[PDB]
C-alpha cells in the first residue's frame, strides 16, 4: 500500500577500481573504471581520455581484471558482482554499433558459510589458467578457464589458514601457485600453495613458511625475470624468493600505511605505492646483478614522488600519465615529470574528475530562482572535504572549438554580399584588433582592410547602407561591405580617447569621459546628428533599437542609470539602485515581449527595470546575483524569441515565459564574453570566449546537473542554510597533532584558519606526543561568494554532532542550535554535552544561549517552536522562553538511543542504528508524548525518513530500502501499534541522508503529475537519487512494463533484474515489493522500434474509460517522458 | 575482602557432586531447525529462566514426572522450560529447551526418585499451552532464532584498507598500557570508514561487539578476579549467555533479555543493567541492605550465580558474597548437602522479617576461605 518510484537523479562518482589493457582491440590501450554500477571504458590519447561506452550493470562491482587467454586478439573482462554473479564480457564493435557480449555468466555463491572478514579477493593466473576466488573463510574457490566452461563451474578447496589477509598469483610458475600472508596466534607467515586442477587441492609450495612483519598488508607479485614476491608493512618491504631475500625499512614510509598499488614497468622494474593520507611512492627494483644470465634482486630504494589525492586505486597510463582513482576525494590525472622539481614534487595534475562522494549532508535551497532547487552537500572527507552545488541548467553543446589567448571581446563580422550568413568575426584585444573568418571550419585570422591590426576596437557590426563600421577609440571609421574599402571616418569632435561606443541600425552614441556624440548613419559618410556632456564618468552606454526613444547612461561613482533622448541630450527619466560599484554593462531588450532594461554591476549583481515602448519609465526593482565577476550582458536572436545571456562567473540565459523572468544556469565554468554566430558550420549558434579558450556552439535541453565545487580542506560534517542571513551553517572537523607543548598544532591551512573572522568558545560549565586530535567548528559561509565568514572553535574535546537553523518562540530571530557531547577517550558513552544556541548578525557570530544537558545530543528538530532533542536514550521538549533560555518541557524515555529524529506535523519518528524504528505524537492538550506504533528488528539502519502521514522510508544493511506503513485503521489494538512493512527494494548504494525537496521546477500545473513527493537521498558512492509515491493503477501498469522490459532488454553479464533488486541481506533475501525501478523504466525509450513493439502488445493501457487492448506505442512513450520530466 | 587466596579449585561446583557421583552421561548435543514448530514436554513444578547455557540440576519425586523423563530419555531427551512471567499458573510467552546430558535412577525410599541434570540449548516462544490428561502437558513449541550481523563497517568499507582489519593478538594480557593505548588504536583503525557515514568512531563503538565484551570483562574482573579466559566464550552470543546468567538481576530482566534476539543488544541491555545497579535488597522488605555491587566473586566457572538443588527437589540460584549484612544464623554449621564440597552451610534469615535470604558457608579446613562465603538465594533479593 506504498506504491513508490525511485529512481537514480545522478549516476555514482566515486572510483572503487580501475583497470588498463587492450579491451576495445588489440591497438588500443583502454582504461576501464568501475564506479559502483557503472563500467565506463575510456581511450587513453596524447590528449588524454576519450570515453568510449558508459554501461550500467545489475551490480555492484566486486571485483575485476582483464585476461587474454590463448587465441584471442585482445583482452576479456571478468567481472564479479557483490552477489556473488561472476561473468566474462567480451568488446564487440561493427562500425557504429557498439556491444558488450557476455562471454560467460554464472553465479559462484555458497549455500552455507561466512563471508571473509577482509571481504572478497579475485585473483587470475597469469597464464590464464584458472580463476582464485577467496569469497568465504577458510574456502579458496576455483573456476577453471575454458571454452567449454561457459557457466562458470567452480570447486572449493580447503585452506587450513582461516585468517588470510592478502594472496596472489606468482609469475613464473611452470604450475598454477598462490601466495599469501595469514595470521596465527605464533604471528604473521607468508606461504605459498600449488595449486593442481586435475587433483583438484593444493600441493607443496616452491618456498615453506617465512615469518614476515606483525603488520604485513599487502602482497605484489613481481613479474619475471625477477619473481618471487613483495609483502609490504607499516615500515618494512621485504622480497621473498626462496632462497633469495631482501627488506627495507624505510623512514619515508612510517608516517602512513601504502593501501595500493600499480606497476608501470611491463618487467616490473619499477612500481607506484600509495598511502592513506595521499602521497605516490615510487618502489625501485635494480636488475644489476646477473651472474650467468640469471636476473637478480639487489635492492629496494623506495622513493616519494609527491602529494596527490587520497587514492583508493592507482594506475599508470602511457607516457608517465597517471590516473590516481579517489573514493574520498577527486580521481586525478597526475604527470611523473621527473624533470619539473619546481619545489621537490615529481607531479603536477592535468585533469580533475568530479566525485561527490562521500555525501555525509545535504540540503535544498532556492538561491538563484525562486521555485526551483538547488543541491548544497558535504562531500569529501580530510583534506578533500568540500561544499558542492548541484544545479539543473541548459547545457551547451559545443561544435567547432579554437583556442584563443584569453579574448576580452568579440563581435560577428560578415565580409560577404548580405545573405543572413556571417562568415567572419572581430575578436578583441586588449589593445589588439584581429578578425578572424570562418566560412567553413577554418581558423586563420587576416586582418580587415577597414580597421587596423591595433587600434583597441569596442563596437565592430553591420553598418547601414551595406557598410561595416568598424570603431576604434581614436575615430569611428565605418568600411564599405561590397568594396572593402574605407568610405568615412569620423574623428572623435573631443580629439580624445573613446572608452565605451555603442551602435545600433541608424543611431550611434560614442562617449568618451564625461562627453558623448551622437551620429547618423549615412551612406559612405558618418554625419553627426548632435553631442552632449555628462555630469559624471560615463560608464556604460547602450542604445537598443532605428532611432532608439531613449539613451542608456551610468555614473561611475553615482552609479545611476540615466535615460534621456537619442537626438539630444534632453533627459528624459533617472533612478539610483543601490550604487554600490560601477555599472559592468547595461542593456535593454525585448525578451519578454515588453521593453525591459537591465543593469549588471561589477559584483556580478543584476538589476532589472522597467521600460515604455513609446516614452515612459518603470521600476521593476529586481536584485539578482548571478555571480562573483562582471557580467557582459549579450543578446542573441538564435533563440526562442530574444531570450538573454549573461556571461559571469556563473553565466545564466534569462528567458520569460509571460511576464516571469527565469533564470537557466548555464552549464559552463565560465564564459566572460560571449556572442551570437550565424555562420554556415554552425547556423544559428552562440560563439563563447571563456578566460583559457573558446568554443562555438548550441545549447541544449535541461538533461545536465552542474556541480560547481567549493573546498575547505577538511571534513565538513552537517550542513544548514539560514535564509535571513543569507548564510550557510557547516560543521566540521580537522585533525591537529599533539606536539610536545601542551597545544595542537595543524597539519595544512583549512578553512577554519582562514576565515575573516574566528573565535574560540570560552565555557565554564563543567597526551603522547603524535596523537591526532579532533578539533571541531562552525563555519558561517556566505551563500553567493561562498568565502567563509567566521569560523567559530569549540571547547577541547568537544564533538559536535547535530545542528539546526531554527527560530523558536515568539523571538522574531533565527539561530543556529548545535548539539555537542564532551567525548573523552578513558570512558566510553558519553556523560554530559551542550546546547549552544548562536545567533548570526553584523558579521559576528554570538552565543545567546548556553544549556548543558547529562548526555549526548545525538540530533534535534524544530517541532512547532519547540527545541525537540534527543540526548542519549530520551527524547525531550525545550520552550524558548521570553528571557532567551531554553527550559525543559516533556521528556520521554526509551530503550534506544535516539539517533534519527524526523518530524511531521505532531509525529515524531524515533530510530536508533538497530533499525528500531518508534513512532511517536505529541498530544499538545495534556503536553507529553505518546507511543504509536514500533516495529524492532535486528538489522543496521542507515537513515529514515518519514515519506508521509502514514508511510516511513528508510534504508538499511546490504544497501537495501525499506517502507514501512502504519494501518491506523486497524480495529485490533495489536496491529495499531504494529508498523506492517509494505516495501522492499536492494538499492545497492549505502544512504545517509534523506531530504524533502526537488530540483525542477515546482509548478502545480493545474492537473498535476501522477507522482505524489518527492525524497532525494545522498549515498556514499556520490548518487542522488529521488523516491516519489504513485496511485494503484500506474503501479500496476509501470510493474506490467518492467516485467514485460526484462524479457527485451538483454543486460551484460545477464543478471535477472529481479535478482539484483531483491532485498538482500547476509541471513535472508526476498524479491523486491512496492518499488519501480526508474532506471529500468527510463531504459524503455533507449530500445529499438521492433522491440518497442515486442514490449507492448496487451497492457490495457486506459484506465480512464474502456481499455484499449491495442495500447498503441506512444502513449507508453508519453507516460515515461512525464517520468522522466520529474528530475 | 579477601584477595590472592582464594583457593577452593573452582571447578567442582560445576559439578554437582552433592546430586549423586557416578552420574550416566549422554554422548553429545542435538539441532532443532530454525523457524519451525515441535512437540516438546513440559515437566512441571519448575517455576525459573533458564538462560542457555546454563546448568539446571534436578530431583523428580513423583511417579508421572519420573515416567515423563523416561519416555524422554528413550526418544530424544530434551523437555521445555517455560519463561514464566510476574503471574504464576502458566502465564508464560517465552522459554527454552532444556537438553539432559546427565542421569540417575535411584530405587532408594521404595520410590523412583530420578536425579537428572540439564542445560539449556535453544530459545523459543509457546503458540498455545496444550494440557494433556497424564500430568506432563506438551507445548507446540516455535524456535525462535539467532541473530549474528555483520561488522558495522562491512557496508561502508573501502576495498583497499581490508587487508588491514586483522589486528594482531592483544599484547600479553590484562595489563595497563596494554589497554587503554591498544583499544585506541585498535579503534582508529577498525573504524577509519565511519568519516564516509554521518557518525563519529566512538558511536559505532558503541554496537562493537569486541568493545562492549571487553567492557563487561573490565567490570566482572572489577567485581571478582576473573581468570582472564576463564572459561569466558570469544562468540558473543555465548559470551551474552553467560553474563545474562551471571547478572543479579529480578525476573522481568532476565525475561526482557530472554527477549532480545541479537548479540548486540543483549551486551547494551547487560551494560545498561550493571552500571545502573548498585544495591541488592531483600525482596520481602524492600527495606534492608544484605549486599552491595563491588561484593560478588566466584567459586563457579559459570559467575557469580548458579542453579542448585536442594534434597527436596527445588532450585534455588545462588550468588555469593563476601560479607552479608542484616543477616541473622540459626543452627549449628551444618554439611550434609552443601552444595560446595569443603563448606559447612548455616541457614541465614532477615534481620527483620526472616525470611530464608541464603546461607552462610562456613570452612571445615584451615587453608580455606574462613567462614566468610553468603551464598544468599533470589527467592528475597530485588535489585535497588
Ligand atoms: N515424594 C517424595 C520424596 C521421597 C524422598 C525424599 N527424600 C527425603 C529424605 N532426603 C534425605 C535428606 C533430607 C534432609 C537433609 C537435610 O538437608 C536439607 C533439608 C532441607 C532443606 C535443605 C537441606 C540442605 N539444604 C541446602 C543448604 C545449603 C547448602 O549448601 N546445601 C543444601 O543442600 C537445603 O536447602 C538431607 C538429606 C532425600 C529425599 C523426599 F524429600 C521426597
Ligand atoms: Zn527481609
Amino acid at each position: 500500500m506504498s506504491y513508490n518510484y525511485v529512481v537514480t537523479a545522478q549516476k555514482p562518482t566515486a572510483v572503487n577500481g580501475c583497470v588498463t589493457g587492450h579491451f576495445t582491440s588489440a591497438e588500443d590501450l583502454n582504461l576501464l573504471i568501475a564506479k559502483n554500477t557503472r563500467l565506463e571504458i575510456y581511450v587513453v590519447t596524447a590528449e588524454g581520455l576519450r570515453p568510449v561506452k558508459e554501461v550500467g550493470m545489475y551490480g555492484k562491482i566486486a571485483v575485476m581484471e582483464l585476461f587474454r587467454p590463448k587465441g584471442e586478439s585482445k583482452d576479456l573482462l571478468f567481472i564479479l558482482t557483490a552477489k556473488y554473479n561472476a561473468c566474462i564480457l567480451e568488446y564487440k564493435q561493427s562500425g557504429e554499433s557498439i556491444d558488450i557480449i557476455t562471454r560467460a555468466h554464472g553465479n559462484v555463491q555458497d549455500r552455507i558459510g561466512r563471508p571473509s572478514e577482509t571481504g572478497i579477493i579475485g585473483i587470475i593466473d597469469p597464464e590464464c589458467r584458472m580463476i582464485g576466488l577467496r569469497l568465504y573463510d577458510g574456502l579458496f574457490k576455483v573456476i577453471p578457464l575454458d571454452r567449454d566452461n561457459k557457466e562458470l563451474k567452480a570447486f572449493n578447496i580447503r585452506l587450513e589458514e582461516l585468517h588470510v589477509i592478502d594472496v596472489k598469483f606468482l609469475y613464473g610458475c611452470q604450475a598454477p601457485t598462490i601466495c599469501f600472508v595469514y595470521q596465527d596466534p605464533q604471528g604473521r607467515h607468508v606461504k605459498t600453495y600449488e595449486v593442481s586442477l586435475r587433483e583438484k587441492e593444493f600441493n607443496k609450495g616452491p618456498w615453506k613458511q617465512e615469518n614476515v612483519e606483525a603488520e604485513a598488508s599487502m602482497v605484489i607479485a613481481v613479474p619475471e625475470p625477477f619473481g618471487g614476491a613483495i609483502i609490504i608493512g607499516q615500515e618494512s618491504i621485504t622480497y621473498h624468493n626462496g632462497d633469495k631475500y631482501l627488506a627495507i625499512a624505510p623512514p619515508i614510509i612510517k608516517q602512513s600505511t601504502i593501501v595500493c598499488h600499480n606497476r608501470v614497468d611491463p618487467n616490473g622494474s619499477r612500481y607506484l605505492l600509495g598511502d592513506m593520507e595521499g602521497r605516490l611512492f615510487m618502489l625501485l627494483l635494480e636488475k644489476e646483478e646477473q651472474m650467468d644470465g640469471t636476473v637478480t634482486l639487489k635492492d629496494l630504494r623506495v622513493e616519494l614522488l609527491g602529494e596527490t589525492s587520497i587514492a583508493e586505486c592507482l594506475t599508470y597510463l602511457d607516457n608517465g600519465v597517471v590516473f590516481v582513482g579517489s573514493r574520498l576525494g577527486d580521481s586525478q590525472l597526475v604527470k611523473l615529470n621527473v624533470d619539473s622539481n619546481e619545489q621537490g614534487s615529481y607531479v603536477v595534475a592535468m585533469e580533475t574528475f568530479t566525485n561527490l562522494g562521500p555525501i555525509v549532508d545535504m540540503c535544498v535551497v532556492d538561491l538563484e530562482r525562486q521555485g526551483q532547487g538547488q543541491l548544497v552537500t558535504c562531500s569529501g572527507a580530510f583534506k578533500e572535504g568540500s561544499l558542492r552545488i548541484i544545479r539543473n541548467g541548459i547545457g551547451i553543446h559545443e561544435h567547432a572549438s579554437i583556442d584563443l589567448p584569453g579574448i576580452k571581446g568579440l563581435w560577428p563580422l560578415r565580409s560577404d554580399p548580405n545573405r543572413e550568413t556571417d562568415d567572419t568575426l572581430v575578436l578583441s584585444f586588449v589593445g589588439q584588433t584581429r578578425v578572424l573568418m570562418l566560412n567553413g571550419e577554418e581558423v586563420e585570422e587576416t586582418e580587415l582592410m577597414g580597421f587596423v591590426d591595433d587600434q583597441q576596437t569596442f563596437f565592430c557590426g553591420n553598418v547601414a547602407h551595406q557598410q561595416l563600421i568598424q570603431i576604434t577609440s581614436a575615430s569611428v571609421r565605418l568600411v564599405s561591405q561590397e568594396p572593402k574599402a574605407l568610405v568615412s571616418e569620423w574623428k572623435e569632435p573631443q580629439a580624445k580617447n573613446i572608452s565605451v561606443a555603442s551602435c545600433n541600425s541608424s543611431q550611434v552614441v560614442v562617449a568618451v569621459g564625461r562627453a558623448l556624440y551622437y551620429l547618423q548613419i549615412h551612406p559612405q559618410e558618418l554625419r553627426q546628428i548632435s553631442h552632449t556632456e555628462m555630469e559624471h564618468e560615463v560608464a556604460c552606454l547602450d542604445i537598443t533599437p532605428g532611432l532608439s526613444p531613449l539613451c542608456a547612461i551610468g555614473l561611475w561613482t553615482d552609479i545611476s542609470a540615466r535615460i534621456l533622448k537619442l537626438p539630444s541630450f534632453e533627459l528624459l527619466h533617472k533612478e539610483m539602485l543601490g550604487g554600490e560599484i560601477i555599472p559592468r554593462s547595461i542593456l535593454m531588450t525585448t525578451f519578454e515581449s515588453s521593453h525591459y532594461l537591465l543593469c549588471a554591476l561589477g559584483d556580478g549583481a543584476l538589476f532589472y527595470f522597467g521600460l515604455n515602448i513609446e516614452t515612459g519609465l518603470l521600476s521593476d526593482r529586481k536584485k539578482v546575483t548571478l555571480g562573483t565577476q562582471p557580467t557582459v550582458l549579450r543578446t542573441f536572436r538564435s533563440l526562442s524569441t530574444t531570450n538573454v545571456f549573461a556571461c559571469s562567473d556563473r553565466p545564466t540565459v534569462i528567458y520569460s515565459s509571460n511576464h516571469k523572468l527565469v533564470f537557466s544556469n548555464v552549464n559552463l565554468k565560465e564564459v566572460n564574453y560571449m556572442c551570437p554566430l550565424n555562420s554556415d558550420g554552425y547556423p544559428d549558434s552562440l560563439a563563447l570566449a571563456n578566460n583559457s579558450t573558446l568554443t562555438i556552439g548550441t545549447i541544449d535541453e535541461i538533461q545536465k546537473l552542474h556541480i560547481r565545487t567549493v573546498p575547505l580542506y577538511e571534513s565538513p560534517r552537517k550542513i544548514c542554510y539560514q535564509e535571513v542571513s543569507q548564510c550557510f551553517g557547516v560543521l566540521s572537523s580537522r585533525i591537529e597533532v599533539q606536539d610536545t607543548s601542551g597545544g595542537t598544532t595543524a597539519l595544512r591551512p583549512s578553512a577554519s584558519t582562514q576565515a575573516l573572522s574566528s573565535s574560540v568558545s570560552s565555557s565554564k560549565l563543567f597526551t603522547s606526543f603524535g596523537e591526532e586530535v579532533e578539533v571541531h567548528n562552525l563555519l558561517i559561509i556566505d551563500q553567493h561568494t561562498f568565502e567563509v565568514l567566521h569560523a567559530h572553535q569549540f571547547l577541547q574535546n568537544e564533538y559536535a554532532l547535530s545542528l539546526v537553523s531554527c527560530k523558536l518562540g515568539k523571538d522574531p530571530n533565527t539561530y543556529f542550535i548545535v548539539g555537542t557531547a564532551m567525548v573523552y577517550p578513558e570512558e566510553a558513552e558519553p556523560k554530559q554535552g551542550r546546547i549552544v544556541v548562536f545567533q548570526y548578525s553584523d558579521g559576528k557570530l554570538q552565543t545567546v544561549a548556553e544549556k548543558e544537558v547529562k548526555g549526548a545530543v545525538y540530533s534535534m528538530v524544530e517541532f512547532n517552536g519547540k527545541l525537540l532533542a534527543s540526548i542519549n536514550s530520551t527524547v525531550r521538549l525545550y520552550e524558548w522562553t521570553t528571557e532567551k533560555e531554553l527550559r525543559t518541557e516533556c521528556n520521554h524515555y526509551n530503550n534506544i538511543m535516539a539517533l534519527y529524529l524526523k518530524t511531521k506535523g505532531d509525529f515524531i519518528l524515533v530510530g536508533d542504528l538497530m533499525r528500531s524504528v518508534l513512532l511517536l505524537a505529541y498530544k499538545p492538550m495534556e503536553g507529553n508524548f505518546e507511543e504509536i506504533a514500533r516495529d524492532f528488528n535486528p538489522n543496521w539502519m542507515s537513515a529514515v525518513e518519514i515519506l508521509d502521514d502514514d508511510n516511513f522510508l528508510g534504508a538499511e544493511n546490504a544497501f537495501n530500502l525499506f517502507v514501512c506503513q502504519k494501518d491506523s485503521a486497524a480495529t485490533t489494538d495489536e496491529e495499531r501499534q504494529h508498523l506492517q512493512e509494505v516495501g522492499l527494494f536492494h538499492l545497492g548504494e549505502f544512504v545517509n541522508v534523506f531530504c524533502h525537496g526537488s530540483l525542477v521546477m515546482q509548478n502545480l500545473g493545474e492537473t498535476s503529475t501522477p507522482t505524489q513527493g518527492s525524497v532525494l537521498f545522498g549515498t556514499v558512492n556520490g548518487m542522488i537519487g529521488l523516491v516519489t509515491s504513485l496511485s494503484e493503477s500506474w503501479y500496476n501498469l509501470l510493474l506490467d512494463m518492467q516485467n514485460r522490459l526484462n524479457k527485451v532488454i538483454k543486460s551484460v553479464g545477464k543478471i535477472e533484474h529481479s535478482f539484483w533488486r531483491s532485498f538482500h541481506t547476509e541471513r535472508k533475501t526476498e524479491p523486491a515489493t512496492g518499488f519501480i525501478d526508474g532506471d529500468l523504466i527510463e531504459s524503455f525509450l533507449d530500445i529499438s522500434r521492433p522491440k518497442m513493439q515486442e514490449v507492448v502488445a496487451n497492457l490495457q493501457y486506459d484506465d480512464g474509460s474502456g481499455m484499449k487492448r491495442e495500447a498503441t506505442a506512444d502513449d507508453l512513450i508519453k507516460v515515461v517522458e512525464e517520468l522522466t520530466r520529474i528530475h | 575482602k579477601k584477595p590472592n587466596i582464594i583457593n577452593f579449585d573452582t571447578s567442582l561446583p560445576t559439578s554437582h557432586t552433592y546430586l549423586g557421583a557416578d552420574m550416566e552421561e549422554f554422548h553429545g548435543r542435538t539441532l532443532h531447525d530454525d523457524d519451525s514448530c515441535q512437540v516438546i514436554p513440559v515437566l512441571p513444578q519448575v517455576m525459573m529462566i533458564l538462560i542457555p547455557g546454563q546448568t539446571l540440576p534436578l530431583q523428580l519425586f513423583h511417579p508421572q514426572e519420573v515416567s515423563m523423563v523416561r519416555n524422554l530419555i528413550q526418544k530424544d531427551r530434551t523437555f521445555a522450560v517455560l519463561a514464566y512471567s510476574n503471574v504464576q499458573e502458566r502465564e508464560a510467552q517465552f522459554g527454552t529447551t532444556a537438553e539432559i546430558y546427565a542421569y540417575r535412577e535411584e530405587q532408594d525410599f521404595g520410590i523412583e526418585i530420578v536425579k537428572v541434570k540439564a542445560i539449556g540449548r535453544q530459545r523459543f516462544k509457546v503458540l498455545e499451552l496444550r494440557t494433556q490428561s497424564d500430568g506432563i502437558q506438551q507445548a507446540k513449541v516455535q524456535i525462535l532464532p539467532e541473530c549474528v550481523l555483520p561488522s558495522t563497517m562491512s557496508a561502508v568499507q573501502l576495498e583497499s584498507l581490508n587487508k588491514c582489519q586483522i589486528f594482531p593478538s592483544k599484547p600479553v594480557s590484562r595489563e595497563d598500557q596494554c589497554s587503554y593505548k591498544w583499544w585506541q588504536k585498535y579503534q582508529k583503525r577498525k573504524f577509519h570508514c565511519a568519516n564516509l557515514t554521518s557518525w563519529p568512531r566512538w558511536l559505532y563503538s558503541l554496537y562493537d561487539a569486541e568493545t562492549l565484551m571487553d567492557r563487561i570483562k573490565k567490570q566482572l574482573r572489577e567485581w571478582d578476579e576473573n581468570l582472564k579466559d576463564d572459561s569466558l566464550p570469544s562468540n558473543p552470543i555465548d559470551f551474552s549467555y553467560r553474563v545474562a546468567a551471571c547478572l543479579p538481576i529480578d525476573d522481568v530482566l532476565r525475561i526482557q533479555l530472554l527477549k532480545i534476539g541479537s548479540a548486540i543488544q543483549r551486551l547494551r541491555c547487560e551494560l545498561d543493567i550493571m552500571n545502573k545497579c548498585t544495591s541488592l535488597c531483600c525482596k520481602q522488605c524492600q527495606e534492608t541492605e544484605i549486599t552491595t555491587k563491588n561484593e560478588i566473586f566466584s567459586l563457579s566457572l559459570c559467575g557469580p550465580m548458579a542453579a542448585y538443588v536442594n534434597p527436596h527437589g527445588y532450585v534455588h540460584e545462588t550468588l555469593t558474597v563476601y560479607k552479608a549484612c542484616n543477616l541473622n544464623l540459626i543452627g549449628r554449621p551444618s554439611t550434609e548437602h552443601s552444595w560446595f564440597p569443603g563448606y559447612a552451610w548455616t541457614v541465614a534469615q532477615c534481620k527483620i522479617c526472616a525470611s530464608h535470604i541464603g546461607w552462610k558457608f562456613t570452612a571445615t579446613k584451615k587453608d580455606m576461605s574462613p567462614q566468610k562465603f553468603w551464598g544468599l538465594t533470589r527467592s528475597a533479593l530485588l535489585p535497588t
